[PDB]
């Protein structure tokens, strides 16, 4: 019970995503009561938000303390066995884990009478099969159990009702990787780092066009530009800067028009983005945001497991529309029916992952309209990254008129004179892109 | 028992814990949308339509599955709710294919009946769907698949009430499919053609097939005589078709129709029955008094003998010989009453009247034959018999009353309580006694096994030197059990064990009509049907027993000598062997 | 690497069913190690394996065709995955999808004639902060180029 | 009368000369397909799909429109005929929109009915369709030409029995269409906006304007406070969307049901029915003791209404300067109920409930206004009420029994005969005489007059000095020779003349719920729901007359002083102008 309250007054609130504090989540388990006085623990480790891969190297490089606040939270909440959930797919992290864990039973710390006291905690290394659905906070107790990944509904609370019908805690590695310094050094560690609403200190796995790429462990409240700036190295080559996605394609796209903005639980929420996996990707002028909305929304459309009609069938639907978009069949009007889509998709889905599907389009477009509008309307890709919208230049004064683009040709669209600049038809050729790739001297432009 | 108050909308309310505020909501004059909920079968919480505000809630929640607490707050006319159905009705019937007129279900489709009611007045939402895949390959079931809404009702009811499992989901997203395993059909895996998944379906993506084509080529043809038979549960069903209310029975009218079809002759099965039951008691008998195998089984409903053709075989020994009265019934007027009349049994046609689907299955049996002829040769359901009258249209609510046919239609009341549960086990052990002992016997006495619904067990003491134990069986579950307690060991002193594959008899078998859950969470559609036959066999007032009937005494005097005789175990009788599984 | 025993045999498959038998949803498990074995799930063994476990073989069908990662066709010698994740996206892996594509003679998710040759398209490997990312079976190669995919290809 | 014998499939019968096949099947348990049969209204021979074979004739023919002749020979169920009828069925349909799922019709349209008994199962052939464009631009009534069949029974409505004449055909082949004249719209022309042709229509192409989003956003606003006003016609019909038999009063089930939906308020139009009554009973007096104009005419009903307006505006003085009894209702709440309340005359929405479809345009006239408001602000039919029950889906078969609000929900038997044909001049000779003699009467018989049909002549002595004669008349028809005879100087005796625009009152108004030919068959639908009009008022046990009913008698101590005064002509009391035409 002291445990619990120290946990509770440290402020620790779950970095998952959804900012749920673990001290409640450890009450309402313990608070609760089984049939025959059993309960477990068991924890997540399937990481699936692309570009994020602090998960894998917490267990990689610290086991031990990984399996320290399991026996920890079991002695917590009264659990006597506890379960880990880690992909199979990371054969480093397993074999490293599974050493650790020899270890710790070796020694004596895991088993029974650990530390010559009246509580023994077992722990069973499940192997899961690598599904992002999977990954979800009830398919991960289905995937356990042995059936379909499909999610169930709530409530019942995974903390009243677990592994079969026994209540159960359930938080990610790297929350439990700071128990050791709560229960050392105190709860107001803990609580001098951060702001009020969040305490302490968070990873950052950042990607995309940076010079330095890598984790970071940031104080809560950090703004967007000392990270990008001082830590990141700014833009490499020169680019110009548009955007970072937080929260990988569960997240958002923050622009440059909120770079001063504090990170934390109830900004980001506030800017249309959450924390999400931890991942952030920072990307520069080149990049056409329809394509990257539509990457990231077919990211989503791969992985629905088909279970509620919204995340179904919707997520194609949004999809179908943003591929017409891109090949450059699209009327107007879809602004609105994208805007439809999103609000009937946000408000009634029983999975969590297709309640946050329409969320990097909802961000886009709150920000970034005039690339729709330029798409619909100008038929024209200013980043040259549409393939059936950009257009084939010649320069005059650089191409030499050797003729090798003409012979690669595949649609037979390049005609010309030898020693003269040639002609291409744009009507003719589908826009492969094999000319441009073909010319030695680089004369040939998107436009 | 703890107890639970609660407030919904504005009135507060006592319940034991776990009650949904879908329940209470009905219970207390609320009605919401449904599509893939049903009682104690589908609690999933699949289709996400019944949305309802709750004050204080991060979004709409689904009122089905969501067990009630003290003092919550809610609301279910907000405009957010109205919206958000309405684009979720849009967004499922995107996928459907929308040919309403040219859809066998139609007027009672529980998809059209919610579009009509929320409005939907535009679909925007374009698209390409999942492929077409009809199975018309089987013998009783057909499958469309451009008609599924992936309700999951189907797998549940094939699963948990019937215990038979050969339905699965397969694939993540638009691949996602209801199917068999082995991609096969179910003429392939081993199906037992109860039907219950056909009138279990909301949509309409599971039908039978259709022999009407059939009925009406033989009727057009000049040089040949048909015969209907008529079963003894479809009149207490069929009025339900033309509006009339729960639980009517419509002989007369359903005389006059059939009749007016223009038929040769129309017969009732009540008649096969008694001789049925006649030749039932006689092996009885003659296994008691010679010591053969028992306990004794029936053999009547094609389903549960496939079940034991392809699932059990080491029990066909402990199999009855007799045929079932339909094939009794068709044999009889193949040869007997072909030979009375000099009519060649080759230019005769057989059809029959029956509330099941495995009966197509039994006809396509090809050891059930008579001098190298098929006793009968054409099958229909109840709701093929109501699409005809339809189409021939005559107005069914002002027929007169009629009778049937002699001498086959002469009926009792010990073979017209078959339909329900308990009526064969009530008729056989009624003969029995008066046969043996001279006992009248009027009713039985029956105890419920604590914990499972659907066996019951009871001893009745016929003689003072014999105690006829009895064991009747319902539901693929039930069945099932009984044959896990057989082969354990631990039904020895058995006498009578009766099994029907449909829960709660013929009565509430695979052709009777379908009824959406809205009836069907009102009133028990099996009890009052069974209430119906047994009222019908109440006000009987001619004869009440088999053996007293004066149609199978002539028979038995006249053709047949004496039960179990040379010629009846030459007619009457047939074997079985077990059969392939693929699964 | 073991050699994969033909899918004929099915005595290896029962010993590992009667082993792993007490496992509390151990359906997974014995899954993964008949896919790692016998290198793909055939309907025949699924039949088999759902005839010791006492199940139908609709759970077995449903959860073995519910994860991507089980397979049910034969595959080839060396697998061909390309990182499609958030980091090797924005650098431009599609140009390396297309000139594999373009170099190996076929489509996504499509097995060769040879029988050497597979490709896929993996989302995330973990190796994210090295983009482009490609894997061939146990080897990774991170931060490439269009040109160096041929160079690479020839290796194998 | 001559005496024609014939056999219909064999049955013999004696019939007046002229009688058809598809009459003597429908009274001889016999149904045939009909889409283009109205009796008395629409004999064509159009729609080519109730063919029956006659032996001996080179081809088939229809039974609608055949005479029986001398020992014909009658063939129905032959299967040429089945197969002529379902090519005709899937031929009609290759050009319908088959979108069954968005249409307010869908379960009681007769193409769907007929397409699911005949059992089209697939369509072979594909082409393109007529031309689409719906005009949605008149006040009341929208057409939906992709829908048309073509059976021409709007236009013989419109033409025979109403006597309006705004719709005709144009065009040959595929481009044939039924359009109203010179390529306009239905509000540019002379229509009445009756609402017949919309009740009249088979597949649906003809429907209202809806208004229900409007009534759904004033419910959700805070800072208004929302009365509805109940017609006394609309509890006489509504049961009929909920299985109720016809005949039955669904007052209290109606009032609860309403409470429900959320009004702030509700209220019956009965007051202003008994004031409207007083008011027209002072008018008589001082006409008849001035030398005022004679004849007097009620003006409630707004359907004839506009038709003088339009085609005779000569007498438009004879018509009364009273309101309709729900603009007298609705302007009492907006100024009396306002003051006394402290209710902003603008914070407040009022909504009608009535069975016309009329009543949509008599609103929103700009004349019809007090102190710069609308009286009347949204009117809804009877239809878009269930279609609203429905939408919140409240269980409407067991709700309770509610009273209504105080004190507009007073009511007598004079203002509930009003609904009916003949009520309101039955009220008015009651309370005249009662004023005048003390002369307690209580029916009036009326005369039926050879020749025409439906209109109805009295002659009632009040005083001994003074005998009124009276004329009642319902239907265009009626009002059309009413209104030449008047104009050639033959009714110079008459006193009363009322006219109802509707056929039968207004229990068959434009906004009542729709019935087929097979229910219109049985039972005359107009008698019975008059008959349970006056069943209604033999069960109102507190007060019979009008001038009895405490609030109407304080209204006038209080707030109106005494009849015709000032202040009364100032609210209660409007003019009437001449509308051009464009026909
Ligand atoms: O604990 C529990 C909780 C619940 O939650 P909430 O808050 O409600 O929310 P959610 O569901 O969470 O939301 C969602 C979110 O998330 C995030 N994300 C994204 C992406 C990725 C992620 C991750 N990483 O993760 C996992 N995954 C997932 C996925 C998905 C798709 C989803 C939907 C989900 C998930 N998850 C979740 C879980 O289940 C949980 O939440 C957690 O676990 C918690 O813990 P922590 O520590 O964190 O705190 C997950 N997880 C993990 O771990 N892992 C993984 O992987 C994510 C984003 O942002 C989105 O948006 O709370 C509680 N509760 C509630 N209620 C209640 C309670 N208790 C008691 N009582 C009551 N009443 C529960 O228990
Ligand atoms: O089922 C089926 Fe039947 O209804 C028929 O059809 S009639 Fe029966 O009682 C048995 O049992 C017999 O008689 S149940 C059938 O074979
Ligand atoms: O006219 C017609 Fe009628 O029947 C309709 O409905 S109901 Fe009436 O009493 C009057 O006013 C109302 O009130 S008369 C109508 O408007
Ligand atoms: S939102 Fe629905 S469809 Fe999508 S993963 Fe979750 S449960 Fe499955
Ligand atoms: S893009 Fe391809 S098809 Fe078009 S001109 Fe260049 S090489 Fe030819
Ligand atoms: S390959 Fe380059 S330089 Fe040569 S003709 Fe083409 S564009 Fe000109
Ligand atoms: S399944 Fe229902 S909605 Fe679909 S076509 Fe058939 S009747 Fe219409
Ligand atoms: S076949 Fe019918 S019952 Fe089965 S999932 Fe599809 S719609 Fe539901
Ligand atoms: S007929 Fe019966 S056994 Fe066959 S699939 Fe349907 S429910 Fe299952
Ligand atoms: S309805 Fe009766 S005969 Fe038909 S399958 Fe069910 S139990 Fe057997
Ligand atoms: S008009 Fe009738 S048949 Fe045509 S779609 Fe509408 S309801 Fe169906
Ligand atoms: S509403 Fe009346 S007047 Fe107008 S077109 Fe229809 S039937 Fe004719
Ligand atoms: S509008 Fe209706 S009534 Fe008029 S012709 Fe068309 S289908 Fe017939
Ligand atoms: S008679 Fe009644 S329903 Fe008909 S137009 Fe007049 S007010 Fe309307
Ligand atoms: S009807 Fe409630 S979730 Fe299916
Ligand atoms: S970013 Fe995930 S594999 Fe490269
Ligand atoms: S109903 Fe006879 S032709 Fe139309
Ligand atoms: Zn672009």
């Amino acid at each position: 019970v002291d445990v619990i309250n120290e946990v509770k007054a440290s402020g620790l609130r779950g970095r998952g995503g959804g900012g749920f504090p673990t001290g409640l989540k450890w009450q309402f388990a313990h608070d609760a009561v089984s049939e025959d006085g059993i309960k477990y623990v068991a924890c997540n480790a399937d990481e699936g938000d692309p570009g994020a891969f602090m998960d894998r190297s917490v267990l990689e490089g610290d086991p031990h303390a990984v399996i320290e606040a399991m026996a920890i939270a079991g002695y917590a909440v009264g659990a006597s066995k506890g379960y880990v959930y880690v992909r199979a797919e990371y054969p480093i992290a397993v074999n490293r884990l599974q050493i650790a864990i020899d270890q710790a039973k070796e020694y004596g710390i895991l088993g029974e009478n650990i530390f010559e006291t009246d509580f023994s905690f077992d722990l069973e290394i499940r192997l899961g099969a690598g599904a992002f659905v999977c990954g979800e906070e009830t398919a991960l107790m289905n995937s356990i159990e042995g059936k379909r990944g499909e999610p169930r509904p709530r409530p019942p609370f995974p903390a009243n009702k677990g592994l079969f019908g026994k209540p159960t805690v359930l938080n990610n590695v790297e929350t439990y990787a700071n128990i050791p310094k709560i229960i050392l050094n105190g709860a107001e560690w803990f609580a001098s780092v951060g702001t009020e609403k969040s305490k302490g200190t968070k990873v950052f796995a950042l990607g995309g066009k940076i010079n330095n790429t890598g984790l970071l462990e940031i104080p809560m409240g950090t703004t967007l530009r000392e990270i990008i700036y001082e830590i990141g190295g700014g833009i490499p080559n020169g680019k110009a800067f548009k955007a970072a996605q937080t929260g990988g394609p569960s997240g958002g796209c923050l622009p440059e028009s909120l770079l001063d903005t504090e990170i934390d639980y109830d900004n980001l929420i506030a800017a249309g983005s959450m924390m999400g996996s931890g991942g952030l990707i920072v990307m520069d002028e080149d990049n056409c945001m329809v394509d990257v909305a539509r990457f990231f929304l077919d990211f989503t459309q791969d992985e629905s497991c088909g279970k509620c009609p919204p995340c179904r069938i919707g997520t194609k639907r949004m999809l179908e529309i943003l591929e017409r978009i891109c090949d450059g069949k699209g009327v107007e009007g879809d602004i609105e029916r994208l805007e439809e889509l999103a609000v009937g998709i946000k408000s009634s889905a029983l999975c969590g992952l297709g309640q946050t599907a329409p969320n990097p389009v909802l961000s886009t477009i709150r920000f970034f309209r005039d690339e729709y509008e330029a798409h619909i309307r100008d038929k024209k890709c200013p980043a040259g990254v549409c393939k059936h919208l950009l257009d084939f230049k010649i320069n005059a004064d650089t191409c030499k008129g050797c003729g090798i683009c003409a012979k690669k040709c595949p649609a037979d669209a390049i005609s010309g004179e030898k020693k003269k600049p040639y002609n291409i038809d744009t009507s003719k050729c589908i826009k492969c892109g094999a000319c441009i790739e073909a010319c030695p001297f680089g004369s040939i432009s998107k436009a | 028992m703890k107890e639970i108050t609660f407030k919904i909308n504005g009135q507060e309310m006592i319940v034991p814990e776990g009650t949904t505020i879908l329940e209470a909501a009905r219970m207390n004059n609320i009605d919401i949308p449904t599509l893939c909920y049903l009682k104690d079968i589908n609690e999933i919480g699949a289709c996400r339509m019944c949305l309802v505000e709750i004050a204080g809630a991060r979004a709409l929640q689904a009122a089905c599955v969501y067990p009630v607490a003290n003092g919550i707050e809610v609301l279910t006319n907000s405009p957010k709710v109205r919206e958000a159905r309405r684009v979720n009705l849009e967004l499922i019937l995107s996928n459907h294919n929308r040919e309403c007129t040219t859809c066998i279900r139609s007027e009672n489709c529980e998809l059209q009946t919610l579009a009509t009611d929320l409005g939907v007045s535009d679909i925007p939402f374009e698209g390409e769907k999942s492929g077409k895949l009809i199975d018309d390959l089987s013998t009783s079931v057909v499958r469309d698949e451009s008609k599924c809404i992936l309700c999951k009702r189907c797998v549940s009811v094939c699963r948990d009430v019937q215990s038979v499992a050969v339905l699965g989901t397969v694939g993540r997203g638009f691949t996602s499919q209801v199917q068999p395993v082995f991609n096969k059909s179910l003429a392939d895996v081993g199906c037992i053609n109860c039907g219950q998944c056909i009138i279990n379906c909301p949509v309409g993506a599971l039908k039978e097939k259709s022999d009407i084509q059939r009925v009406w080529d033989a009727i057009a043809d000049p040089s040949k005589t048909v015969i209907v038979q008529t079963a003894p549960a479809v009149r207490a069903a069929l009025g339900e078709e033309f509006g009339y209310p729960m639980g009517t029975s419509v002989t007369g009218k359903m005389a006059a129709a059939l009749r007016r079809l223009g038929f040769d002759k129309v017969f009732d099965t009540d008649f096969g029955a008694d001789v049925c039951i006649m030749e039932e008691g006689t092996e009885l008998i003659g296994r008691v008094t010679n010591g053969g195998v028992l306990p004794m089984i029936t053999s009547c409903s094609p389903g549960w003998i496939k079940f034991i053709e392809t699932y059990y075989p080491e029990a066909i020994p402990h199999l009855s010989s007799c045929k079932s009265p339909q094939n009794i019934t068709g044999a009889l007027l193949k040869n007997h009453y072909a030979q009375t009349n000099n009519i060649d049994p080759k230019d005769m046609v057989v059809v029959s009247i029956m509330p099941c689907t495995a009966k197509k299955y039994e006809v396509q049996r090809e050891e059930l034959c008579t001098d190298g002829n098929a006793d009968v040769d054409i099958s229909i359901t109840t709701r093929e018999l109501a699409r005809m009258i339809k189409e021939a249209r005559i107005l069914f609510n002002k027929l007169p009353d009629e009778d049937f046919d002699d001498y086959y239609g002469e009926s009792t009341g010990a073979a017209v309580i078959f339909g329900a549960t308990g009526g064969v086990m009530e008729a056989a052990v009624r003969t029995v006694a008066d046969v043996l002992n001279k006992k009248d016997i009027q009713e039985i006495d029956y105890q419920i096994v604590r914990g499972v619904d659907g066996i019951k067990k009871a001893s009745v003491e016929v003689t003072p030197d014999l105690t006829v134990n009895l064991v009747v069986a319902h539901g693929g579950a039930n069945i099932r059990e009984v044959m896990e307690q057989l082969k354990a060991g631990e039904l020895a002193d058995t006498h009578f064990i009766e099994l029907m594959a449909c829960p709660g008899g013929c009565v509430n078998g695979g052709g009777q009509p379908i009824v959406s859950a809205k009836d069907k969470m009102d009133i028990d559609i099996r009890t009052e049907r069974a209430k119906a036959l047994y009222d019908e066999d109440a006000n009987v007032l001619t004869y009440r027993k088999s053996h007293q009937n004066p149609s199978v005494i002539r028979l038995y005097e006249e053709y047949l000598e004496e039960p179990n005789s040379p010629k009846a175990h030459h007619i009457l009788h047939t074997k079985y062997s077990a059969k392939p599984k693929l699964v | 690497m073991a050699e994969l025993i033909p899918v004929e045999n099915l005595d290896v498959v029962k010993a590992i069913v009667a082993e792993h038998r007490e496992v509390p949803g151990c359906l997974m498990q014995i899954l993964q190690e008949t896919q790692l074995k016998y290198g793909y799930l055939p309907l025949e063994l699924q039949g088999t394996i759902a005839d010791e476990l006492g199940i139908p073989l609709t759970e077995v069908y449903g959860v073995a065709t519910f994860y991507s990662q089980f397979t049910l066709k034969p595959k080839g010698k060396y697998k061909i995955g390309i990182c499609l994740g958030t980091a090797c996206y924005v650098r431009g892996s599609q140009a390396i999808i297309d000139k594999v594509n373009s170099v190996l003679g076929t489509q996504v998710g499509d097995t060769t004639e040879d029988g050497k040759w597979s490709v896929d398209a993996t989302r995330c490997v973990g190796a994210c902060g090295l983009a482009p990312v490609m894997m061939i079976n146990e080897e990774v190669f991170g931060r490439l180029t269009v040109d160096e995919i041929p160079g690479i290809l020839e290796k194998y």
